[PDB]
């Protein structure tokens, strides 16, 4: 038979209690997806000072965590307008942020832009310190499993690290025998060696891939069943500014980031099926890109968020556009030389929430001699 | 914002039932849980006595019975449905009966989500260890012991997620599982094997299959088989591992299994029963072996008949069959041996009322009394009914005589060998006449011994095997045979009397000031005492109480220039106390009666205020004053014997019957337009019955029970959606669909095609299933349906509204439809009509092609306000009598719901909370105040007054969300803060203002109608009032017990899937209602010190009252 | 001018 496709049928089988079921959590959503875009509105933070947001991460309905360039990390509640900041951990400042599969495990940089860090959510204590790993920076920070996460960096290392049972225990033990922070140490299970800098990732979670993103331009595709076990690559289709790049689990498509452009990409089929999108927005470079049911959120450099349908092939509405506001800037010696004469704040980051119906945006000035954070909440 | 919220009507739909012998050893109980509502039955030949019944903190979600070894009776597990599993049995000491918990404990895993066919619970057989599925992914497991007081789980990895369902395989050493899941490659069943010390899945004893597509409901049958039978859709198997059985029959691909239950206690037979009501009977064919082994031969299935749309069977004995059903009513048929009709071994035995679900109501007042009856919608697809509740006392319409300007009305008996009524006396001013009835017949006559040219004031059955009636000019008593006139009594000054009373052995009259005693003799009235009284007389009473034999020497009067009440003893009449009633106008009528062996006396007015009193007989003597009013025409104060209860009427415009409730006199007005006078009877066709001489006509009926609503099943045979009412057409408007299956033809004769009149107005493959909607203008007085007006095909109606609009003094009805289509998620298309109901012929006015689905109308000061799809919009109704756009409205996800007050509009939407408007008249646009900033996702809204917003949230949840109004800037100025949150625990469809009780704490009155047949009632408070309740709650929620041990504040903390906090600003009806219905020195705990005003601490008598003024209100 | 990561 056809699908049982209407919203009536689900409005008025609710007030029965009779087969309003869960086969429609999934049109729901499609619905909602493509309404949203045209009803959000900004509402501006009072950060301060602080230099670029470069990465956040909801942590509940209503905080939300943010780390910059100069690398603080800085809770931020989206109800009372409150930035409230924490420690770092010791062993071009915080560059990803992200959170295990459960939502128990928080895995970001700390004091050394080379190091890494493990706080313990709810409730941010510091567990583990970073280890030596990566003499380079870390760009890129995935979680593969509970307890696994796999950390790319800018000389090329890919170190597996591993939180292992025995510094949970001990870690739920440190916080009992003291109340001072107490670290551990990790060894990277692996260092896989491999413009050989791996900056951007990504992770598929049934078959387990790791496909991730070289700035020269090459897909490297590694699964981590339970290891790493490196499996292929690819000259990715455009080569300039590849910094972003996001898989739709439920679409098989790798959406990557580009100058002007935005890939689609599946990996297991050749180099004949690459899709790439333009923006038209000539000088911005796409600095973030997330995936709705079936939308695509492009968080570009000229401060505007542009939306785009993986089925209907084009982008929805002249195509809708945000922008994002002013925010603050610092007017330092550099301001005076060569950033007088003139900031469109480029969102660095953006994410929705877990009820799907507020956005938050961040980010910076994007000339790298400048200093000025922004922060929006738009719903 | 400081609410309060309590239920005026309990849950009725049923969810489940079980059955086994909890209550002793051999007393076979049955157990049904209506919502949070416990009930157990025992089973007896005839019947249910009903045991008992007990309330939880908990949407029950998983019921059943196990016994243990070494204990006798059996043990109850129960599963809240926010994970509470507890563990109860049964207390029983002479009648202290109560239900000790032995094990109670959260099962709730820290951090998962909720699985996609609910939870599901199951016990193995030998009583070892219950399973639980409540995540995805997982299967939790509660091993049974003495040492697991703290109900303790464990996990266990299941490799499957998409479970569909689970049971606990019989005769099997080490437990074992036998279920059905899905899969990419189809639907299959496979067994484990629980190990209870290594804590794991132990590969079982047959193998994975690979089970028809669509499976559901796997059944586990008992030892002498063993083994399992699964019922999909088009197919019923039966597994064992080596045997396979298939059969399918060509009947039950009709409709789907839902339900089961065993009959026989080793799997002989089973019941079935799908969605359409049906009932079937699978049958188990033995094949016994030659070395003892007992195997299986086939499968056969046969058609019962017909019930209710069933949800959980049972089997008793004797052919008792349990029916519970959700969308109708609850049977309790019964088996036959042997077809009848057309084949059916089924004939009923009993019904339960079921109100739910309301889908809508609307409450009217029919008598412009200003009372308040509440017509609603309920039931689904064949048991749609419209319901009509309404407080009160009942009296039903069996028949009725032209008989305007009555004064009197009596009971008589004029055979002397029956106990029971054969005749209705009735008077008129200057002649007297008589009512044989036989039967429920009631036929006009003269009862010769009667006078036929003079009036009467009292007649009745008195001793000696006579009659009484006294009339003008004298007191006729007559024998009961031949009915003729044997004695007569007359005033020596020659006087014609105007009122008069006699009982068995006495007689009071008042002639002019004096009032007479005259003596009852074998066919002779002798005369032995008078007085005469300072004033006129009004009224007269020797009704004898209680268990004598129609003796009492009490006469109550009142007087008609010094406006009070008195009493009398006879036969002296010596007064023995005086009581100054008040008012304006002169008292008529008084009445003395029993009431739990209280002596109590009623003397009213002729504004219609009237003043009771307690009795002391031993003193004649008056006390308890207390006062009521009631109308503003003269009362009539009578007697009725009924409900095994004896109580007063007081006879008014608007009449009320004065019976008691636990030690206190309750008053209702009961369901009379309005009444002159009255007789109860007790007829052989009328049995505690009474006949009520109106302003035109006698109505003879029988009373309804005397508790307080009284239901009025209108069945329709389709499903109800809206309703609404026009009263300059006195008719109602409801819109209803019925599932006519296409091929298209219907499936019953229906409330829609049999229609007095009808009208029409103006992806096809077979086998299908498609909805066809109709406009019904019922009647108001014969619920009839009067007229059917067909919609064209496809189209949906969502929306109706009765109104007048613009310019024009007419009402119309106004529907919303839409063309839903079965593979389209936003309708594109839909319609907004406007017709009008004259001559008793409906016709079309004009009509409005939307662009969306209307979800919504309401008449904003003379304009239509539609809400389509997503955008909100108001229309203009102009003169040439069309619809003309005034102003749109953007910015909405799916506008669904609306309200206004005033100039201000209460959008509620889909996904996201409440949105305020606001219409700006100066320039004629729509300014958005405010909104909130919470994704909840609606069901109702309500506009609680100007500034509070009420709402409901599909997670079961009360919102109250106000304009701060304390704000500075233009940002905080555009923010609904949230004042209050509540976890009601049930899902409401429909708000409607007003209340059912006759017309101060609460500042407001707003109805509510749940899923389960609930009906709730919110209203406001005083920011002193909530802040004395609150703390009386805290203190009420430390001596109180809870079956099950779970916490009040645990309970009502607003829950939904991402946030929970406790509850704000809301006051729990019930649980400050259930402070009087305890022991009084467990009343003297709560009650020390508070806050009582000033702030003082009051008493315990001071709390009686001060929650009684919170009964009045519903 | 530019040379931001």
């Amino acid at each position: 038979p056809p699908v049982k496709r209407s919203l009536v049928y689900y409005l008025k089988n609710r007030e029965v209690r009779l087969q309003n079921e869960t086969s429609y959590s999934r049109v729901l959503h499609g619905y909602a997806a493509q309404q949203l875009p045209s009803l959000l509105k900004e509402r501006e933070f009072h950060l301060g000072t602080l230099n670029k947001v470069f990465a956040s991460q909801w942590l509940n309905h209503r905080q939300v965590v943010c780390g910059t360039k100069c690398n603080t990390l800085f809770v931020v509640d989206v109800q009372t307008s409150q930035i409230t900041k924490i420690p770092i951990l010791k062993d071009c400042g915080i560059h990803a942020i992200e959170l295990n599969p459960s939502r128990t495990l928080l895995a970001t940089g700390g004091d050394n832009p080379n190091s890494l860090a493990i706080y313990r959510l709810p409730t941010l204590d510091p567990v583990c310190v970073g280890d030596d790993g990566h003499k380079d920076w870390i760009f890129s920070i995935a979680w593969i499993s509970d307890t696994m996460a796999v950390s790319g960096s800018r000389d090329g290392s890919m170190g597996l690290w591993e939180v292992t049972d025995d510094v949970l225990t001990k870690s739920d033990a440190r916080h009992n025998v003291s109340r001072v922070p107490v670290y551990a140490h990790i060894t990277h299970k692996a260092l896989k060696d491999i413009n050989c800098k791996v900056r951007a990732l990504a992770f598929n979670n049934k078959n387990k891939e790791l496909g991730a993103v070289s700035l020269d331009g090459y897909f490297h595709l590694w699964k981590a069943e339970n290891t790493l076990s490196k499996l292929l690559s690819t000259k990715l289709p455009y080569c300039r500014e590849n910094v972003c790049l996001a898989y739709g689990s439920e679409w098989s498509v790798y959406a990557v980031g580009s100058q002007a452009h935005v890939s689609f990409l599946d990996p297991r089929q050749p180099s004949y099926n690459v899709k790439s999108v333009c923006s038209r927005e000539r000088g911005s470079g796409i600095r973030s890109v997330s995936f709705y049911e079936h939308i695509i959120t492009v968080g570009t450099g000229q401060g505007s968020l542009l939306f785009y349908d993986i089925r209907a092939q084009r982008f929805l509405e002249e195509n809708l556009k945000l922008t994002t506001g002013k925010g603050w800037l610092n007017h330092d010696e550099t301001w005076r030389n060569y950033f007088s004469d003139i900031f469109p704040n480029a969102v660095y980051t953006h994410c929705y929430d877990s009820s799907g119906t507020k956005l938050f945006v961040a980010g910076g000035p994007l000339p790298s001699g400048l200093h000025g954070n922004y922060a929006g909440l738009w719903s | 914002s400081y609410n309060y919220v309590v239920t005026a009507q309990k849950p009725t739909a049923v969810n489940g039932c079980v059955t086994g012998h909890f209550t002793s050893a051999e007393d076979l109980n049955l157990l049904i849980a209506k919502n949070t509502r416990l009930e157990i039955y025992v089973v007896t030949a005839e019947g249910l006595r009903p045991v008992k019944e007990v309330g939880m903190y908990g949407k029950i979600a998983v019921m059943e019975l196990f016994r243990p070894k070494g204990e006798s009776k059996d043990l109850l597990f129960i599963l809240t449905a926010k994970y509470n599993a507890c563990i109860l049995e049964y207390k029983q000491s002479g009648e202290s009966i109560d239900i000790i918990t032995r094990a109670h404990g959260n099962v709730q895993d820290r951090i998962g989500r909720p699985s996609e066919t609910g939870i599901i619970g199951i016990i193995d057989p030998e009583c070892r260890m219950i399973g639980l599925r409540l995540y995805d992914g997982l299967f939790k497991v509660i091993p049974l012991d003495r040492d697991n007081k703290e109900l303790k789980a464990f996990n266990i990895r299941l490799e499957e997620l998409h479970v569909i369902d689970v049971k606990f395989l019989y005769g099997c050493q080490a437990p074992t599982i036998c279920f059905v899941y899905q899969d990419p490659q189809g639907r299959h069943v496979k067994t484990y094997e629980v190990s209870l010390r290594e804590k794991e899945f132990n590969k079982g004893p047959w193998k994975q299959e690979n089970v028809e597509a669509e499976a559901s409901m796997v059944i586990a049958v008992p030892e002498p088989f063993g083994g399992a039978i699964i019922i999909g859709q088009e197919s019923i198997t039966y597994h064992n591992g080596d045997k396979y059985l298939a059969i399918a029959p060509p009947i039950i691909k009709q409709s789907t299994i839902v339900c089961h239950n065993r009959v026989d206690p080793n799997g002989s037979r089973y019941l079935l029963g799908d969605m359409e009501g049906r009932l079937f009977m699978l049958l188990l064919e033995k094949e016994e072996q030659m070395d003892g082994t007992v195997t299986l031969k086939d499968l056969r299935v046969e058609l019962l008949g017909e019930t209710s749309i069933a949800e959980c069977l049972t089997y008793l004995d004797n052919g008792v069959v349990f029916v519970g059903s959700r969308l109708g009513d609850s049977q309790l048929v019964k088996l036959n041996v042997d077809s009848n009709e057309q084949g059916s071994y089924v004939v009923a035995m009993e019904t339960f009322t079921n109100l739910g679900p309301i889908v809508d109501m609307c409450v009217v007042d029919l008598e412009r009394q200003g009372q308040g009856q509440l017509v609603t919608c309920s039931g689904a697809f064949k048991e749609g009914s419209l319901r009509i509740i309404r407080n009160g006392i009942g009296i039903h319409e069996h028949a009725s005589i032209d008989l305007p300007g009555i004064k009197g009305l009596w009971p008589l008996r004029s055979d002397p060998n029956r106990e029971t009524d054969d005749t209705l006396v009735l008077s008129f001013v200057g002649q007297t006449r008589v009512l044989m009835l036989n039967g429920e017949e009631v036929e006009e006559t003269e009862l010769m011994g009667f006078v036929d040219d003079q009036q009467t004031f009292f007649c009745g059955n008195v001793a000696h095997q006579q009659l009484i009636q006294i009339t003008s000019a004298s007191v006729r008593l007559v024998s009961q045979e031949p009915k003729a006139l044997v004695s007569e009594w007359k005033e020596p000054q020659a006087k014609n009397i105007s009122v008069a009373s006699c009982n068995s052995s006495q007689v009071v009259v008042a002639v002019g000031r004096a009032l007479y005693y005259l003596q009852i003799h074998p066919q002779e009235l002798r005369q032995i005492s008078h007085t005469e009284m300072e004033h006129e007389v009004a009224c007269l009473d020797i009704t004898p109480l209680g268990d004598s034999n129609g003796l009492s020497p009490l006469c109550a009067i009142g007087l008609w220039t010094d406006i009070s009440a008195r009493i009398l003893k006879l036969p002296s009449f010596e007064l023995l106390h005086k009581e100054m009633l008040g008012g304006e106008i002169i008292p008529r009528s008084i009445l003395m009666t029993t009431f739990e062996s209280s002596h109590y006396l009623l003397c009213a007015l002729g504004d219609g205020a009237l003043f009771y009193f307690g009795l002391n007989i031993e003193t004649g003597l008056l006390s308890d004053r207390k006062k009521v009013t009631l109308g503003t025409q003269p009362t009539v104060l009578r007697t009725f014997r009924s409900l095994s209860t004896t109580n007063v009427f007081a006879c008014s415009d608007r009449p009320t019957v004065i019976y008691s409730s636990n030690h206190k006199l309750v008053f209702s007005n009961v369901n009379l337009k309005e009444v002159n006078y009255m007789c109860p009877l007790n007829s052989d066709g009328y049995p505690d019955s009474l006949a009520l001489a109106n302003n035109s006509t006698l109505t003879i009926g029988t009373i309804d029970e005397i508790q307080k609503l009284h239901i009025r099943t209108v069945p329709l045979y389709e499903s109800p959606r809206k309703i609404c009412y026009q009263e300059v057409s006195q008719c109602f408007g409801v819109l209803s669909s019925r599932i006519e299956v296409q091929d298209t033809t219907a499936l019953r004769p229906s409330a829609s095609t049999q229609a007095l009149s009808s009208s029409v107005s103006s992806e096809t493959s077979f086998g299908e299933e498609v909805e066809v909607h109709n406009l019904l203008i019922i009647d108001q007085h014969t619920f009839e349906v009067l007229h059917a007006h067909q919609f064209l095909q496809n189209e949906y109606a969502l929306s109706l509204v009765s109104c007048k609009l613009g310019k024009d003094p007419n009402t119309y009805f106004i529907v919303g439809t839409a063309m839903v289509y079965p593979e389209e998620a936003e309708p594109k298309q839909g319609r907004i009509v406007v017709f009008q109901y004259s001559d008793g012929k409906l016709q079309t006015v004009a009509e409005k092609e939307v662009k969306g689905a209307v979800y919504s109308m309401v008449e904003f000061n003379g304009k239509l306000l539609a809400s389509i799809n997503s955008t909100v919009r108001l229309y203009e109704w102009t003169t040439e009598k069309e619809l003309r756009t005034e102003c749109n409205h953007y910015n909405n996800i799916m506008a669904l719901y609306l309200k206004t007050k005033g100039d201000f509009i209460l959008v509620g939407d889909l996904m996201r909370s409440v949105l305020l408007l606001a219409y700006k008249p100066m320039e004629g646009n729509f300014e958005e105040i405010a909104r909130d900033f919470n994704p909840n996702w609606m069901s109702a809204v309500e506009i609680l007054d100007d500034d509070n917003f009420l709402g409901a949230e599909n997670a079961f949840n009360l919102f109250v969300c106000q304009k701060d109004s304390a704000a500075t800037t233009d940002e905080e100025r555009q923010h609904l803060q949230e004042v209050g949150l509540f976890h009601l625990g049930e899902f409401v469809n429909v708000f409607c203002h007003g209340s059912l009780v006759m017309q101060t704490p609460t500042q407001g009155s707003v109805l509510f109608g749940t899923v389960n047949g609930m009906i709730g009632l919110v209203t406001s408070l005083s920011e002193s009032w909530y802040n004395l309740l609150l703390d009386m709650q805290n203190r009420l929620n430390k001596v109180i017990k809870s079956v099950g041990k779970i916490e009040h504040s645990f309970w009502r903390s607003f829950h939904t899937e991402r946030k929970t906090e406790p509850a704000t600003g809301f006051i729990d009806g019930d649980l400050i209602e259930s402070f009087l219905d305890i022991s009084r020195p467990k009343m003297q705990e709560v009650v020390a010190n508070l806050q009582y005003d000033m702030k003082r601490e009051a008493t315990a008598d001071d709390l009686i009252k001060v929650v009684e003024e919170l009964t009045r209100i519903h | 001018r530019e040379g931001e990561e």
